[PDB]
């Protein structure tokens, strides 16, 4: 008295018009393929849009055994959308959630399980140009002309291969510490999304993860890796939809030895290849 | 089939002798050998380590003056067709005596005995009996000679044919000696 | 029963008869004695010195994910308790928890709190990620069997959670845990990776969690892909790329702030640039080594550099580079990493390969110059013991004599032995392993003054069992040169005044072997006098060591029965003393003798030597002794340790003792039979066992002297004494004597028979009776009727039980 499903492929990864393929494993039943992009209100920003609503990717439905020992069947669907209907990138965000879950239901006189499956954005037509970026991080990035004058005099040089990501590929760079009069503490990146919902409209940046690159006072003159590889599920290449926009930066953020903290954004636009 | 045995005895070392003479160092090979007797005298583990290093099988009884005491008094051992007494000869009395050694050999009932007290080498048969006394192959002295001479001897046994060479250092030249034994 | 008669024998006649024909051999007859691999050294070996060297006494503390206040056997105990969560976790099916707390382990390795504690901290907290990296592989294997798709998502959801990360030290150290997985995703994971771990060591600030991280790297680098050296190669240039920093004044401002001097911060490094060279190092070509050693060169304070470019790269690079190594040496920093350090290490590499031989003077001067400026006895030793080898190999035995003159100067002053009893061992050892022959080494005037150095017991006796053993092993012809005597004697002596009563019977079967090697090899040509008086001051001498004793008493007989050869028994006046002063000797010197039968085998074979020479009274003296000292043999003796009956033991010595009173002649102021009468008394007055059958054993044994005795001629006979057959020359009385001793003798062998007939043990009389037969068919006349009928009574009694 207990079900399971096993998704064909270990990875769980389906484009947008391959063939959702399995086997249910059982010790009448049906089967739910529901792809479903959950948008949460935020604190408001700017007639309170209320048009922040759940939209249905795709739904369904297949009666699968009609009203012992380990029991098998297959099962599989079509991953079709009309004719203009796109199947977002799956994306565990925080305030927008594009998730395709396969949910299993036997009744009796009922044992449910849900399991996820990715579904990955199809290949962009493809004229990928890299777009490399020179940044100086200076007493003249922190906005705010009273906090900068009790700033250390620095200077870090810096160079990213590309703002324009693929998201299979890593985020790589140099980062080189000309001159610090205080020992630097810490050199991390920190990738932010910036996540929007509704239209004329709630934007949020929440950081994804942070990945240090630099610990202690590092030689001057040396150029250290930047080096960022994106997480799975909570990056997605950049989205934008008239109900909802997933965008991605990153931060680089220098850190002193007295408590102080530099900030340089740099927007990405993720992209698959 | 050839059985090669080495009938030793009376080395001393070093109660009397340094060393064996420089010759029979270099007419003794290992893996050549195949059985060694001795009728005692080693006097030390070296000479025993020595001879372990000449064969495999390494027959030695007790001496009036070894220095490991667990070596047994009289020995019989079996090669090819033959059964060959040990004993070191001091047990005899008189020395050398050859109604002695016949007693032995009755006590025994064996076809050959070796007794090598007495360090002036014998080889004789008596009432179809084998008798060889090797004599001391570093040439320790005895009171019962006034020149000793190095010497050693060596079964080759095949069948019920027994051949023994002899190998005496006279001066500086290895005289050697042949003698036929064959079973009746 | 009866009477006995004797049956005459002919030896002469007998053994011609019975003598087998023998056909000489001339020459070609034919006789049938005719005629990463080894050389890397891996990390397991070096995590003892590391741990070993590496401890701290301050407390220390591990904060986890909080605890004070912890010594370091607990700190050891709790990276062990975090090793065992670690695999309880991964066979519970919890890879989240080892993660996180390989993640954990690897955060310690972040913190400098105690930095003396870092080396070792380094070598614990690695086994945990090296335990992590194995049992992570084994699983992605468990699923292969371009793997399947399952064993891939495994292993890619690994890299990726490995990847989100954030502390550097930590994600570099997991990264390069599983190094080896990144077989599973390509062919060229691993060359792909190496490169990016060796950059990502770049953003660790602190030159020593650096240094320790990129001999982390380097290790799995060698473990994993030992093909892929260009990449590694990068470690030792960005090492040296960093290497400014370990001088700075940060690192300079965070060792004040611990309280830590730097000559005590420095010795923390090589662990790891050891490992460092020796993985970049490894059967590099000659230009790299090359290329490395003057990037070295052009630094700074690259003191510290140096010793590693000796401790790694192989001997003979060094050795052919020695000068211009020493000319790297000389202007080092004071205030620094130690000179003394860089000059072991350069010692050492000096005892592997030879340098050029135009500089081999040069170095050791230069060397020498500075070795002996240093103040610190210890670590004056450190270089003296590495250098001492160098010296002996090369050079003549006035550098040796030099050398251990400066060895001595260092170190008597102010009772610095006790610190380096080791060390100094080791010199002398070297010193005597590069000097076979000792007319030379015992020249080397300083020699026994560094003897006198070690003025321990225990310390100096290992030293003398040293050159005893090399004396013993490298001396083939006997020495005379009164240098090596004097040494010698003074080595035996410093040896054996070691003996007590608490020294164990082992160790004095040792250090007997060794006097008597010495003793052995001691000859003094035909000056036998001179010989006398080497054996009368070695009884002086190792008078406490018995087998020192034994092997002196052989040593006197072959030197009075040398005489005898040498002169061919014509004995002469002058020399009749000093036959007689030999066996005088022998007479004084067995009687101190502990064992029991070692003294009765030693007095007969005194006897026998004795009478070789025309001198009997003393012989007489000598039977005598030995027949008083024959009640004296226990019942019970020992032998090798155990416990053994003396009941054969005891016979063998009789039958021995008639054997030889074959030929002794008797004092005609006594009756006949004199001697053989005392040992027949006492042998009938032993206390012999009421079990023990061997007393007519020896009376049968008594029968047959006798026998061969009453004839004409003995069998054998001593150069020029006149025993009892020449003596008495056959007289009746004394047959007569011994015929009526013939029936004393039977009538005791009789009643013994009667009273075990009588006592019902039937196999004992049977026994006794065959043998009793086959000495009468032996000796007794069976021509005479009694005794015929005697011996056909006995058989018939043997018979009769069996």
């Amino acid at each position: 008295t207990a079900l399971d499903i096993k998704i064909k492929r270990a990875n769980k990864v389906y484009h947008a018009g391959e063939v959702l393929s399995g086997v249910v494993v059982i010790s009448g039943v049906s089967l739910t393929m529901e792809g479903t992009v959950n948008l949460q209100l935020s604190a408001k920003s700017v007639a309170f849009y209320n048009s922040v609503k759940p939209i249905q990717i795709i739904n369904s439905t297949i009666e699968m055994v009609k009203p012992s020992g380990k029991t098998e069947i297959p099962f599989e669907f079509p991953l079709h959308l009309k004719g203009n209907k796109v199947l977002y990138e799956t994306y565990h965000g925080v305030f927008v959630n594009i998730q395709y879950t396969l949910r299993c239901d036997m009744k009796r006189s009922d044992l449910t399980k849900t399991c996820e499956f990715i579904v990955h954005s199809a290949p962009q037509k493809g004229k990928f140009t890299p777009s490399p970026v020179d940044f100086t991080i200076t007493p003249e990035t922190l906005q705010n002309v009273k906090e900068r004058a009790l700033l250390p005099k620095f200077l870090l040089r810096g160079h990213l291969n590309s703002t324009n990501c693929v998201i299979t590929q890593p985020l790589t760079g140099e980062l080189v510490v000309e001159s610090s009069e205080a020992a630097i503490r810490s050199v991390e990146l920190q990738l932010v999304r910036v996540e929007t919902c509704g239209c004329a409209y709630a934007r949020d940046a929440t950081e994804i993860q942070n990945i240090q690159i630099a610990d202690g006072d590092v030689c001057r003159g040396l150029s250290v890796p930047i080096y960022m590889v994106f997480p799975r599920l909570f990056t997605c290449p950049t989205l934008e939809t008239t109900n909802f926009k997933v965008e991605f930066e990153v931060n680089i953020v220098v850190l002193l030895h007295p408590d102080h903290l530099i900030t340089e954004n740099f927007p990405l636009k993720l992209c698959r290849i | 089939g050839h059985r090669l045995v080495l009938v030793l005895g009376d080395l001393h070392i070093p109660h009397r002798c340094n060393s064996l003479p420089a010759k029979f160092k270099k007419l003794l090979v290992p893996g050549k050998i195949q059985h060694i007797l001795c009728t005692g005298n080693l006097c030390t583990k070296e000479s025993y380590d020595y001879l372990k290093t000449l064969a495999g099988d390494v027959h030695i009884v007790r001496g009036d003056f070894d220095e490991n005491l667990n070596y047994p008094e009289q020995k019989v051992v079996t090669v090819g067709q033959f059964k060959i007494g040990l004993i070191h000869g001091h047990q005899v009395i008189p020395w050398g005596d050859m109604a002695s050694l016949a007693l032995l050999q009755r006590q025994f009932d064996v076809d050959i005995l070796i007794s090598g007290h007495t360090h002036k080498f014998e080889a004789f048969e008596h009432e179809n009996k084998f008798y060889i006394n090797p004599g001391s192959a570093t040439g320790a002295y005895n009171a019962l000679e006034t020149n000793i001479i190095p010497s050693f001897v060596l079964m080759d046994i095949q069948a019920s044919t027994v051949v023994t060479y002899v190998y005496q250092l006279i001066g500086d030249d290895v005289k050697v000696e042949r003698i036929e034994y064959k079973k009746p | 029963v009866f009477p006995w008669h004797s049956r005459n024998r002919n030896y002469k006649a007998e053994f011609a008869s019975c003598r087998l024909e023998a056909v000489p051999l001339e020459f070609g007859d034919y006789h049938p004695l005719k005629p990463v691999g080894s050389d890397f050294e891996p990390w397991t070996n070096k995590r003892g010195e590391i741990l070993a060297r590496y401890t701290t006494t301050e407390k220390l503390s591990i904060n986890l994910f909080e605890l004070l206040n912890l010594t370091q056997q607990d700190y050891v105990n709790r990276i062990e308790e975090l090793n065992q969560s670690l695999k309880d976790a991964w066979a519970s099916d919890q890879k989240v928890k080892a993660l996180k707390i390989v993640i954990q382990c690897s955060k310690l390795l972040s913190d400098t709190s105690v930095i003396q504690f870092y080396p070792s901290k380094f070598v614990l907290i690695t086994d945990i990620l090296d335990t992590f990296g194995k049992l992570v592989y084994e699983r992605i294997f468990s699923m292969c069997v371009n793997a399947n798709d399952t064993a891939k998502e495994t292993c890619l959801n690994w890299f990726f959670k490995i990847a989100s990360i954030r502390e550097l030290i930590p994600r570099f150290y997991v990264e390069a845990s599983i190094l080896k997985c990144n077989k599973f995703l390509s062919k060229t994971g691993i060359s792909e990776c190496l490169p990016r771990l060796t950059c990502m060591i770049r953003g660790i600030g602190d030159p020593l969690v650096s240094v320790y991280a990129r001999a982390y790297l380097c290790r799995v680098g060698m473990e994993v892909a030992p093909h892929l050296k260009e990449t590694l190669n990068k470690n030792f240039f960005d090492f040296l790329l960093t290497f400014k920093q370990i001088h700075g004044d940060t690192v300079q401002n965070q060792l004040v702030v611990q309280g830590v001097e730097l000559p005590s911060y420095l010795p923390l490094y090589p662990p790891a640039m050891d490992w460092i060279f020796q993985c970049i190092s490894y059967h590099a070509p000659e230009a790299l080594l090359t290329e490395m050693m003057e990037r070295c060169k052009k630094l700074g304070n690259n003191a510290l550099l140096l010793n590693s470019v000796m401790s790694a790269f192989r001997a003979e690079f060094i050795a052919t580079r020695s000068m211009d190594f020493i000319g790297m040496i000389k202007e080092c920093d004071e205030s620094g990493f130690p000179k003394h350090l860089l000059f072991r290490s350069l010692g050492l590499n000096l005892a592997l390969a030879d340098p050029p031989e135009s500089d081999r003077l040069q170095i050791l001067n230069e060397a020498w110059k500075v070795i002996t400026k240093l103040k610190n006895p210890q670590d004056y030793i450190n270089c003296a013991e590495v250098w001492v080898e160098y010296t002996c190999k090369h050079f003549t035995k006035r550098e040796v004599n030099t050398v251990l003159a400066d060895v001595i100067k260092h170190m008597t002053p102010d009772r610095a032995f006790e610190d380096s009893y080791p060390q100094l061992q080791l010199i002398i050892k070297k010193v005597i392993a590069h000097f076979h022959d000792f007319s030379v080494l015992f020249s080397v005037e300083k020699f026994l003054p560094f003897l006198d150095m070690f003025q321990k017991e225990s310390v100096r006796v290992e030293v003398c069992k040293c050159i005893m053993d090399a004396f013993i092993k490298h001396q083939q012809e006997p020495t005379k040169d009164p240098v090596i005597l004097n040494a010698l004697l003074h080595v035996c002596k410093t040896m054996h005044d070691s003996v007590n009563a608490l020294t164990l019977e082992d160790e004095k079967r040792m250090l007997s072997y060794l006097i008597n090697g010495f003793i052995k090899m001691v000859s003094f040509g035909r000056d036998f006098e001179q010989q006398l008086s080497f054996y009368v001051e070695s009884r002086s001498m190792f008078c406490n060591l018995e087998p020192v004793l034994v092997q002196l008493i052989h040593s006197v007989n072959r030197l009075a029965m040398e005489t005898r050869k040498v002169m061919k028994g014509n004995h002469s006046r002058k020399t009749a003393a000093f036959v007689r002063a030999c066996v005088a000797y022998c007479f004084i010197t067995i009687p101190s003798l502990a064992g029991i039968f070692t003294r009765l085998n030693l007095y007969l074979h005194s006897g026998q030597v004795a009478l070789a020479n025309q001198c009997l009274s003393q012989a007489d003296a000598f039977f005598k002794a030995a027949i008083s000292l024959v009640p004296e043999v226990p019942k019970m003796i020992n032998i090798d340790g155990k416990m053994r009956p003396s009941e054969s033991f005891l016979l063998e010595f009789l039958c021995n003792f008639f054997s030889t009173l074959l030929i002794v002649p008797d004092h005609p102021e006594h009756g006949v039979l004199f001697l053989v009468r005392e040992l027949l008394n006492v042998i009938q007055d032993y206390t012999w066992e009421d079990n023990s059958d061997e007393k007519i054993r020896i009376y049968t044994c008594v029968l047959h002297l006798l026998s061969a005795m009453s004839q004409e001629t003995y069998l054998y006979h001593i150069d020029k004494v006149d025993s009892n057959d020449s003596l008495y020359g056959g007289d009746s009385k004394f047959l007569a004597e011994n015929n009526k001793l013939c029936e004393t003798v039977m009538a005791q062998i009789l009643e013994h028979l009667k009273t075990l007939a009588k006592d019902e043990a039937l196999k004992r009389q049977s026994s006794l009776g065959l043998s009793f037969f086959n000495s009468i068919l032996a000796h007794g006349d069976l021509r005479n009727n009694k005794l015929n009928q005697l011996s056909v009574n006995l058989w018939h009694l043997a018979q009769r039980h069996g």
